[PDB]
């Protein structure tokens, strides 16, 4: 996300034995960075290998 | 004729006069935009009671 031009993330990784589709539970996602950076995002691409 | 290289050399020895001498000279340009602030001047941290 990016609120008044700072932008934040939240990160939370947990094991889980998985197959398809997501599991059912209850997560409370932690802070990672905070980046000062201000600038308009309209778009975002994932970049894989 | 009425051509001329603009680039000139300083001439630098130690024998050239005070006023003369070469200056290093460091020109700091303080800009405050639209953009965070994020440089600051130094802190305190006093004692704890």
């Amino acid at each position: 996300k990016n609120i008044d031009g700072y932008f934040k993330i939240y990160s939370k990784h947990t094991p889980i034995n998985l197959v398809r589709d997501l599991p059912q539970g209850f997560s409370a996602l932690e802070p990672l960075v905070d980046l000062p950076i201000g600038i308009n995002i309209t778009r975002f691409q994932t970049l894989l290998a | 004729f009425n051509c001329y290289f603009p680039l000139q050399s300083y001439g630098f020895q130690p024998t050239n006069g005070v006023g003369y001498q070469p200056y290093r000279v460091v020109v700091l340009s303080f800009e405050l935009l639209h953009a965070p602030a994020t440089v600051c001047g130094p802190k305190k941290s006093t004692n704890l009671v």
